[PDB]
């Protein structure tokens, strides 16, 4: 009753998606390529294909 | 004159700290011995049951039959 | 177990009884217990015993 | 299909602890609120007692 | 059965006791630089690795990539020689418009090409040589490393006002300027005394666990390895507080310090600090606060009765 | 320095409520077995509905 | 003058061996003979 | 750091022993003891001058 | 081994046995017989939950002062009720049958489990000693510890919730009082009372014919005075009613007393009357005693104390908590509930108390041997046998505990006691090296009980002022310096 307690900021959500973001970069940065020996089969229309990049 | 708060160790002061390390690390050690034994029980076993079995794998736990 | 100052822990204030006149005589007269039990503690309050300290002797006695 | 799978069960594995805990205050936690202000105290170095009067 | 000449000498032993600890607590490991042990740290780069021992490394405008070149981008990992040192070199910020690549003696360069570093022909060798890099080829920065000051604990000051008196003593040689309570001196100095003794008495207890962990040091600093409580029955009374919460089964922390220590409240890095002289204990007297409240109480005629207790006293020790 | 994390499981399985927890777990369960599924399902009489 | 059994500096270096393992160390390790010689892949189709 | 170019090198060499880095440890044992040191010196120039004055 | 060795003597303790029955029985004939006329009427309360009985010492310890019986002989009562204790293993056999013997064979193996008739020496101090020696000391020092963690994690709480429980003005004394191991300074008794904080106000209800009244020092003062000038019943009544209705007014002017507005008691107003019943305005139904005029206000007798302990009352302390400082203490804690163990504690108090009352009447506690000393001290758990005191430590150690029993709280009690019983052990053979200060010595003048202290503010501690530097000391400290001078 009435306990008059402070915000704790470790009770936010502020660190959850930029964790998970650096993640998903440090993943993301393993596909960096060389041009050398670089062949991808795009779509008829010539556009990339979804899991032909990654 | 000694120091106060000080004293011999005693066997009700239980184990020294490396023989509480020698405890933590048993289950880590049987790890190793016991992940190739789950996998030998699931590689080395055969069913138990088939659409021709006119007999079932018993055992007899207590030996009354 | 007689007094209702202590049968009413339960319900009632403690102040309720600090009080003096807040429950009539008639009024704690009928907030005792009338029980067989009652009577015989009632009885037993003259009675000489060999009185003990209240824990696990007083019960293993009985 | 990896991350799919993965995902979809996290977030149920997260629902069905997250509820369970939320009902159990809900439920069974509710009952055991008892706040209890301080009241400073004042006869700290001294107590009356029994001998005190009788 | 202490006299009061003997305490320095208790200090001056105890000083050396705890020198002694602190001068091998001064020392402490540094980063480990053992290969093996940040092989892997290689062995996960985005590209593999490339072992160079022939041909060049040149730096040359970004687009097309000269057929036979190695493209070295950053995260690029290189296992070489350079003067004489088996090294890793890891790219890190390749400039922009600009593409560096490893180019073997087959392969022709490209116009506008600057070659890094170079590598000497000697196909018969078994043990290449590598590279040397000159004096401008490459700006090697060493770290600074500045060694910031000393932390020194305040020392607390002491005024000696009977030294000068024993100046004034040795030039003569009354001396005072005034009339000596002998019975409150002797009452200062036996209180005082104990007090002193029995400060030392907490220090030498402090000092054991000092060179407890100091003796613990030593095998660290040959390179021992001990173990996590092999080093906590070296802090005895940690060791114990550490056990019983273990028996209790709370594991959480945290709060106990921000209560205790209100200075980190909110400090999240509160054990990676040592924010004691940001929190020392006060120089207060605490005799003020009792001697005003009892002149408060007492009135005036009192006050210079005891001028009068006090004359009478002295002429009492004079007959 | 004694504890009965030590050198006593029996102090200290009374002295931790979330040491019971499990036991009266695995009671609960097999006293739910005995009541509820043992004579409906592993008795001889009842063990064709296996099948 | 340790009072305690001193432990070699052989006998640590082998129990860290064992007690430095990470979670994935076992995880994906384990699960890789697991998943082809499991109840998916190879001994399921087989017993199947 | 080369025209065009930054880089890391490391080293391969197996550590045979520790590196050493003298961190000086903050105590305050010294300075208790020191001050222990400086009240005991007042002390005993106190006596001394006591000393000379009910004798002298 | 210990087996035979108390088989041999098994004959001739059964005579002891009874002997010590007996002077037990005409002991507590007489005590009983003192307490059953001296004595007040110390009710029966539950606790919150009402389930079981709670104990305080206030109101169930008493102390006969005026009790004619020598210290040695109220040292036997209490020994020989503990033999009767550990006379228990003998009903086995008569509940177990005749394969019940094995637990008394385990009874006669250690020494310490038994009474005193197994026992060779025959003064009650050294028997005492010896068994507090080889046994209970050894018991008491692997209990210490765990009980100081106990209480602390009472105070602090569990799952890092300090900062919602714990007072940041007892802190520094909390500290001092709980991790003085860690800086081998000595402690002071008042930081101790300081975790009274916690706690609330202890009051003390007199109940009148019309309403309650709480005891002040001032109406307190006024009864002692009324008490010393020895007057007729028809003026001691008088007076004593007249400073009750000075007292009544004072605390109807203070805004009531201070229970009315305490979480968990409280004082009821005049009854409702309920719609048809209410007539007109006075929607009130006051009590008989309103009749009653206020200059008729007299004393019924009876008291009610309320301790405040929101923190510190012993049925919040938990299952474990209760049984561990019965452990520490020495007495019986297997399977029993919480009551039945503070009413244990609450006993061990009272002898304690007795017995310094006891002391006090036998010329203080210099009039003590140096065994008859240690001893005490073993029964209060203020000191282990392997520490070997100087006789001025073990008095300012029993003047200590004996000013902190005084207050009539267990938990900074045994917050005192467990602070004696944190002894390390080195891994090295040459460290703790050989001391070069002489041993601790103090005295009871040492000790600052006479006087307040306040609590130091967190991370603001004071230094210690000597009783000796305060204004009028050697006034004030004259009983002790005659009492050590001679
Ligand atoms: C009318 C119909 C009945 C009405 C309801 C009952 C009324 C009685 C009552 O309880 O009122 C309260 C009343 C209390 O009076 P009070 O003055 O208000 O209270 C004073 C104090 O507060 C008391 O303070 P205290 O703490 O000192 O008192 C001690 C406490 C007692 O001390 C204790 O603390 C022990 C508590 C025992 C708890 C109950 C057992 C529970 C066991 C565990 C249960 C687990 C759950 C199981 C369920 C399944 C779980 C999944 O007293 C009691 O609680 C009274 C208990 C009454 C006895 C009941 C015994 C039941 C045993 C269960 C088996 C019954 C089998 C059937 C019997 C035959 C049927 C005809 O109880 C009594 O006084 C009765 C006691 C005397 C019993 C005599 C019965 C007559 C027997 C005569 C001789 C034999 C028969 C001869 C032939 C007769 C012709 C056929
Ligand atoms: C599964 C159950 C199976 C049962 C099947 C049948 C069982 C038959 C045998 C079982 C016998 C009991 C076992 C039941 C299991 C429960 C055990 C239990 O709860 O007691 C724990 C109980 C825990 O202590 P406590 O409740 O905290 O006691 C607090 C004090 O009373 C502090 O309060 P205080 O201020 O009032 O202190 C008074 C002081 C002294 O009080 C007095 O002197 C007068 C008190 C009035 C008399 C009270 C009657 C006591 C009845 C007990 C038996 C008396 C004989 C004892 C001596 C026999 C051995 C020489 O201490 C005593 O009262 C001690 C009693 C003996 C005093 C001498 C009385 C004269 C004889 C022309 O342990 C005891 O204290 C028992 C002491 C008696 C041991 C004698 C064993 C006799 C073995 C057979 C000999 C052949
Ligand atoms: C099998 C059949 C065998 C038949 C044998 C019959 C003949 C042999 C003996 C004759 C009986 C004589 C009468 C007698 O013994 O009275 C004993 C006893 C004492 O009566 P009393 O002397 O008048 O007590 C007065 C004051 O309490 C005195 O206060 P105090 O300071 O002296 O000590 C008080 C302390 C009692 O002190 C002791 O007696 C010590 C006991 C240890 C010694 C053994 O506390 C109590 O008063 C116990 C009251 C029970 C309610 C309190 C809450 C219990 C919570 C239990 C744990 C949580 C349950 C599971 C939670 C999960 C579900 C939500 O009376 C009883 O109430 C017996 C109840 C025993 C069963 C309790 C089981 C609770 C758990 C049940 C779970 C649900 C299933 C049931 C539905
Ligand atoms: C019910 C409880 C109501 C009253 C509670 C008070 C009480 O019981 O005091 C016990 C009391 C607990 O100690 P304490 O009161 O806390 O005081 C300890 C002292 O401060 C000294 O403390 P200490 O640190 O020096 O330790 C002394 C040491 C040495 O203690 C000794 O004095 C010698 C050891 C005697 C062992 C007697 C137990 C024998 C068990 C049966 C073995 C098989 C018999 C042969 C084959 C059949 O203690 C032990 O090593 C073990 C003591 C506990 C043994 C278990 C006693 C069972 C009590 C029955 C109620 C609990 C079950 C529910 O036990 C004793 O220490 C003396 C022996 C008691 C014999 C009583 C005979 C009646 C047994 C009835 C069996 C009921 C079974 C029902 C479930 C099945
Ligand atoms: C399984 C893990 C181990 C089991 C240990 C449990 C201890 C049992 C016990 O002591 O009961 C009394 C114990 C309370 O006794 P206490 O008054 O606090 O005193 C503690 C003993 O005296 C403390 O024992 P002690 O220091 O007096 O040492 C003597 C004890 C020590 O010996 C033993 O207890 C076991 C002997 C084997 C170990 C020996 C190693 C050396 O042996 C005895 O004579 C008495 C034990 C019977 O009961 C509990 O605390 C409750 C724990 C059990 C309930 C957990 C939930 C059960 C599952 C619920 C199913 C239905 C739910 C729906
Ligand atoms: C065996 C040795 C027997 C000798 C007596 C044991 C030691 C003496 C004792 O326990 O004190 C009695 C105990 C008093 O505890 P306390 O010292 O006052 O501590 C209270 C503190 O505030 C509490 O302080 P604390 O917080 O530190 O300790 C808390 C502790 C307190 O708990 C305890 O008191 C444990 C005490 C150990 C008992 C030993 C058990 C050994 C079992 C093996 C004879 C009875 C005949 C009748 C049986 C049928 C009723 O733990 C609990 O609160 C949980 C207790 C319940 C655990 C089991 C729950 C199972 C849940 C199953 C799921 C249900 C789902 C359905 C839901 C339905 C929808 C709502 O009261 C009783 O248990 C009843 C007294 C009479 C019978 C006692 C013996 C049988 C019942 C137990
Ligand atoms: C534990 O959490 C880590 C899970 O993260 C998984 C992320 O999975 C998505 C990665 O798949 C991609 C997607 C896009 C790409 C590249 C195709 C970024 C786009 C590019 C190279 C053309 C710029 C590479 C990989």
């Amino acid at each position: 009753a009435a306990p008059a307690e402070k915000p704790d900021p470790a009770l936010d959500a502020t660190k959850a998606l930029p964790k998970a973001l650096e993640e998903v970069e440090f993943f993301q940065s393993y596909a960096v390529r060389r041009k050398t020996g670089f062949h991808l089969f795009n779509r008829a229309t010539g556009s990339p294909t979804i899991v032909g990049p990654m | 004159v000694p120091v106060a708060n000080f004293r011999p160790k005693k066997p009700w002061d239980g184990p020294w700290g490396i023989q509480i390390s020698q405890k933590k690390d048993r289950p880590f050690i049987a790890m190793w011995i016991l992940f190739p034994l789950l996998l030998v029980d699931h590689l080395t076993r055969e069913y138990y049951a088939y659409w021709h079995s006119s007999k079932v794998p018993v055992t007899d736990v207590f030996g009354d039959f | 177990k007689i007094d209702p100052y202590v049968t009413s822990e339960v319900r009632v204030q403690r102040g309720a009884w600090w009080r003096s006149g807040y429950f009539t005589k008639e009024e704690v007269e009928m907030m005792t217990p009338k029980g067989p039990i009652a009577r015989y503690y009632k009885f037993l309050l003259g009675v000489r015993r060999f009185p003990l300290k209240h824990g696990a002797l007083s019960w293993a006695c009985g | 299909l990896y991350l799919i799978v993965i995902f979809y069960l996290g977030i149920q594995i997260y629902v069905y602890i997250s509820f369970s805990l939320s009902f159990l205050h809900s439920t069974i936690l509710l009952f055991l609120v008892n706040y209890i202000p301080h009241y400073n105290n004042k006869s700290i170095f001294n107590t009356f007692t029994n001998k005190s009067i009788y | 059965d202490v006299p009061i000449e003997k305490i320095p000498e208790h200090a001056n032993v105890l000083l050396k006791k705890i020198d002694a600890c602190l001068e091998i607590l001064s020392k402490d490991i540094g980063e480990v630089t053992d290969a093996e042990a940040h092989e892997m740290y290689f062995e996960t780069s985005k590209f593999q690795i490339l072992h160079i021992y022939t041909g060049c490394v040149a730096s040359f405008p970004e687009g097309d990539v000269p057929p036979g070149a190695v493209e070295c981008l950053p995260g690029q990992v290189i296992r070489t020689k350079v003067n004489g040192e088996d090294v890793m070199l890891e790219i890190d910020e390749v400039d922009p418009g600009y593409q560096v690549c490893w180019f073997k003696p087959d392969v022709p360069l490209p116009e506008n090409a600057e070659i890094l570093w170079s590598y000497p022909y000697e196909p018969t060798a078994a043990l290449p040589t590598g590279t040397t890099w000159e004096e401008g080829q490459a700006n090697v920065l060493i770290p600074a490393e500045p060694t910031p000051e000393a932390a020194v604990w305040p020392p607390t000051p002491v005024t000696n006002v009977y030294a000068p008196m024993a100046e004034k003593l040795a030039l003569k040689s009354p001396p005072l300027p005034f009339t000596p309570d002998v019975l409150q001196l002797q009452l200062e100095h036996n209180v005082l005394k104990g007090e002193l003794i029995d400060r030392l008495r907490a220090l030498e207890y402090t000092i054991v666990t000092e060179q407890l962990q100091a003796r613990l040091h030593e095998r660290r600093l040959r390179g021992d390895v001990i173990d996590e409580w092999e080093e906590l029955d070296y802090h005895p009374l940690v060791r114990d507080d550490t056990y019983l919460a273990i028996d209790f089964g709370d594991p959480t922390f945290g709060r106990y310090i921000w209560k205790l220590f209100p200075h980190t409240d909110g400090d999240e890095e509160c054990m990676f600090k040592d924010t004691r002289l940001d929190v020392l204990p006060p120089q207060v007297n605490p005799l003020n606060a009792i001697l005003a409240q009892h002149t408060a109480q007492t009135p005036v005629h009192r006050s210079l009765e005891k001028r009068l207790w006090t004359e009478v006293r002295a002429t009492a020790v004079s007959e | 320095v004694y504890t009965n994390w030590q050198s006593s499981y029996t102090r200290l399985f009374v002295s931790k409520p979330w040491m019971w927890h499990p036991l009266a777990w695995m009671t609960l369960s097999v006293g739910i077995w005995w009541k509820f599924g043992k004579e409906s399902l592993c008795n001889e009489r009842s063990f064709y509905i296996h099948t | 003058a340790p009072l305690y059994p001193v432990l070699s500096q052989a006998s640590l270096y082998k129990r860290h061996f064992f007690k430095n393992i990470k979670l994935f160390h076992v995880v994906f390790y384990v699960g890789a003979p697991c998943v082809t010689f499991g109840t998916a892949a190879w001994s399921g189709s087989n017993r199947n | 750091l080369m025209n065009g170019l930054k880089m890391r090198m490391f080293s391969l060499a197996r550590q045979q022993a520790p590196k050493i880095v003298h961190k000086p440890v903050l105590s305050p044992i010294p300075e208790h003891l020191r001050l222990v040191k400086n009240v005991a010196q007042v002390q005993i120039d106190m006596l001394k001058l006591l000393n000379a004055q009910a004798a002298k | 081994t210990a087996v035979v060795k108390n088989l041999a003597k098994l004959p001739a303790a059964t005579s002891q046995i009874l002997t010590n029955v007996s002077k037990l029985q005409t002991f507590h004939g007489l005590l009983e017989e003192r307490r059953d006329k001296y004595a007040p009427l110390a009710y029966h309360t539950y606790d919150n939950l009402k389930q079981k009985t709670t104990w305080h010492p206030i109101a169930h310890a008493w102390v006969d002062e005026g009790l004619p019986v020598s210290k040695k002989e109220y040292n036997e009562y209490c020994w020989l009720k503990k033999d009767m204790q550990r006379l228990l293993p003998l009903a086995s056999p008569f509940v177990f049958g005749i394969y019940g013997i094995l637990p008394l064979a385990v009874w006669l193996s250690n020494d310490g489990y038994l009474p005193s008739a197994f026992s060779s020496k025959k003064d009650i101090v050294s028997k005492k000693l010896e068994w507090y020696s080889s046994y209970g000391d050894d018991l008491r020092q692997q209990v210490g510890p765990m009980l100081q963690h106990r209480l602390k994690r009472h105070l602090r709480g569990t799952l890092n919730n300090e900062h919602r429980l714990m007072l940041d003005e007892v802190t520094e004394s909390y500290k001092e009082i709980f991790y003085s191991h860690y800086t081998g300074q000595l402690r002071d008794v008042r930081k101790c009372a300081h975790l009274r904080l916690y706690d609330g106000t202890s009051t003390v209800l007199l109940l009148t014919n019309k309403e309650p009244v709480e005891l002040t020092s001032e109406l307190l003062q006024k009864w002692n005075a009324i008490k010393a000038a020895k007057l007729s019943p028809e003026e001691e009544k008088k007076a004593r009613n007249e400073a009750l209705i000075e007292a009544y007014k004072e605390q109807e002017l203070h805004g009531g007393p201070h229970v009315k507005h305490m979480q968990g008691y409280g004082i009821p107003a005049d009854t409702p009357l309920l719609g048809e019943n209410a007539k007109g305005d006075q929607y009130t139904q006051p009590p008989e005693s309103a009749s009653i005029p206020l200059e008729q206000l007299e004393w019924t007798g009876d008291t009610v104390f309320i301790p405040a302990e929101y923190r510190t009352e012993m049925e919040d302390w938990g299952r474990e908590l209760t049984k561990l400082a019965n452990q520490f203490l020495l007495l019986p804690w297997r399977f029993v509930s919480n009551a039945w163990n503070q009413r244990r504690l609450v006993s061990w108090f009272e002898e304690i108390l007795q017995e310094d009352a006891l002391i006090a009447k036998e010329g203080g506690v210099q009039a003590l041997s140096d065994d008859e000393l240690k001893v005490a001290l073993l029964d209060r758990a203020v000191i282990r046998c392997d520490e070997e005191l100087t006789r001025g430590d073990m008095e300012a150690r029993y003047k200590e505990i004996s000013w902190l029993m005084s207050l009539r709280n267990p938990f900074i009690v045994l917050a005192w006691q467990t602070g004696y019983y944190r002894s390390t052990y080195s891994p090295e053979d040459d460290l703790p090296e050989a001391s070069i200060l002489p041993k601790l010595n103090r005295t009871v003048l040492d000790v600052d009980v006479h006087n307040e202290l306040a609590p130091d503010h967190p991370e603001k501690p004071l230094p210690r002022v000597h009783p000796a530097l305060y204004p009028n000391s050697h006034l004030a400290l004259a009983k002790e310096v005659a009492v050590l001078a001679k």
